[PDB]
RNA sequence: CCUCGA
DNA sequence: TTGTGGGAGCTGTCACGGATGCA
DNA sequence: TGCATCCGTGAGTCGAGGGT
């Protein structure tokens, strides 16, 4: 019978769990961790209780289940990011993190200037003819695929790519000091 | 962009229906981010 | 009482029971009773009645129901407001809020697992009390029983703590802030100045 | 999987729940944390018959 | 949080 | 997943108001 | 129902650097 043996499980095992809470507390030192460990132990025990040899000492069996559930969770942590909680991560910590990040803590000024014209670049672009400037803008800034930038401007792919390569050349004619002022000459 | 002229600020109790109308999806997993790729696990606390 | 007579009543433990009570609760009936006790009574009965009437009348005068005092769903604050940052050493730093939500999640999932496995009622009750206590921590840690602790035995600052004291949002980030276009240095006298 | 009570309203002195349902907070701690049962409803007519 | 400054 | 198995600190603070609980 | 006890509240401002 299945359910009769679950009632037998309750009757025989529950005081064992009363003492196993103290065991898991001794081996985890955190009462919340101990309750979690004990409930995990009871999950595993009730799942595999049919495999228990009746009449023997269930104390040692359940204590081994507890020991193995502690041993498996210690290894589960070794594969997940080591986390350490704090009330409030500090500014030195926000800053240290920002030192190795792809964006960092940007200032209002930085973002103000990015929203203002890049005067060297704006004038180089305005030098180019309108169609060269457009074919360069879409492709090089807005990353549209070549057939789709042909869909814009209503011109075939060949015309768009001729305009793109020749406007890139011309704009490289200008901007020659800007590329040296910045790191693009390398 | 809010023009910053509010008349009133009201509290009530959130109904579980309200709590669900706010939510963009249920968090189901306790994982935060993968240690290998530093990317946020799906259905996790940073999904 | 359940083996015999079990089909004449419903009884239960926990917040589900409190929810069922709040369902069958007649706010108008109890409000009228309390008003009666206040109008025609005296002494300590009058005092207790006025106290309880503040709550009841507030719940009936506003159209919101007391069911909101029991949660089937727990919201989750945006992750930028509970950040996680890498530190020198390959270790990470998380806000306490993430550990608290993570315990809530672990306990809810273990509860679901137990409910599916048809576990003993005692073990499932253990898991339900544990879920309740972890949501107690997430909302206001330390208010009932032992506070959930992190390393070094420190109580995890909960969503309540984020608002209280000179550390909380009010006195630390809304009534005073850190500002741009500002500096600081040592002062010397300089008597040559005009006022 | 199971509903919970907002600790602001159970333990926040004076217990708003305890005033709402007219329960002493000690009994509320017994109920909410699985120390004692509570009767949610009773079929009076069937008991009578 | 620690040690310090007014 | 089988002979036995219960923590680490804690307190060397204090005035005040009102619920809470006890009888 | 009458209190005694317990529990929950609050306890100055701004700086520096160090960095589990």
């Amino acid at each position: 019978t299945d359910e009769e043996l679950t009632a037998r499980f309750e009757r025989d095992a529950i005081p064992l769990l009363d003492q196993l809470y103290g065991g898991a507390l001794r081996m985890t030192r955190n009462p919340a961790d101990a309750e979690d460990l004990l409930q995990e132990t009871m999950v595993k025990a009730y799942a595999g209780f049919r495999s228990f040899r009746h009449g023997t000492n269930l104390k040692a069996w359940l204590y081994r289940i507890l020991t193995n559930t502690y041993i498996n969770s210690y290894r589960k942590k070794q594969r997940q990011p080591a986390e350490y909680p704090t009330e409030q991560i500090t500014d030195w910590q926000l800053a240290s993190n920002a030192e190795h990040s792809s964006t960092g803590l940007r200032s209002a000024e930085v973002e103000a200037l990015e929203a203002l014209p890049d005067t060297e670049i704006k004038e180089a672009l305005q030098a180019l003819p309108e169609e060269f400037r457009m074919a360069v803008y879409y492709a090089d800034v807005e990353g549209f695929p070549y057939k789709e930038i042909a869909e814009i401007m209503d011109t075939p792919i060949g015309t768009v790519m001729s305009r793109l390569h020749r406007g890139r050349r011309q704009l490289r004619g200008l901007l020659a000091d800007v590329a040296r002022d910045r790191g693009f000459a390398r | 962009l809010d023009v910053n002229f509010f008349d009133e600020l009201r509290i009530g109790l959130a109904t579980a229906e309200d709590i669900r109308q706010w939510s963009y999806g249920e968090v189901k997993k306790p994982e935060t981010i993968n240690y290998r790729t530093l990317k946020p696990e799906k259905d996790g606390l940073f999904c | 009482l359940v083996d015999r007579y079990g089909e004449y009543f419903t009884g239960a433990m926990g917040a589900e029971s409190i929810q069922k009570l709040i369902e069958n609760f007649d706010i108008d009936a109890e409000a009228e009773s309390l008003r009666d006790v206040i109008r025609n009574g005296k002494g300590q009965k009058k005092l207790r009645a006025l106290k309880r009437l503040k709550v009841v009348a507030a719940f009936q005068q506003s159209g919101n129901s007391p069911m909101g005092m029991v949660l089937d769903a727990v919201p989750v604050i945006p992750p930028e407001l509970r950040p996680m940052v890498q530190l020198d050493g390959g270790r990470f730093a998380t806000s306490d809020l993430n550990d608290l939500y993570r315990r809530v999640i672990n306990r809810n999932n273990r509860l679901k697992r137990l409910i599916d496995l048809g576990a003993p009622e005692i073990i499932v009750n253990n898991e339900k009390r544990m879920l309740q206590e972890s949501v107690d921590a997430l909302f206001d840690n330390g208010r009932r029983g032992r506070p959930v602790t992190g390393p070094g035995n420190r109580p995890l600052k909960s969503l309540s703590d984020l608002l209280k004291g000179k550390q909380g949002r009010f006195r630390q980030n809304l009534l005073g802030k850190r500002v741009d276009y500002s500096g600081r240095s040592v002062i010397v006298v300089g008597p040559q100045l005009k006022l | 999987a199971a509903p919970v009570t907002h600790i602001w309203y159970f333990k926040g002195v004076p217990s708003r729940l305890g005033y709402l349902l007219d329960l002493a907070p000690k009994d509320l701690e017994k109920i909410i944390y699985f120390a004692a049962y509570v009767i949610t409803s009773v079929d009076e007519e069937m008991r009578h018959n």
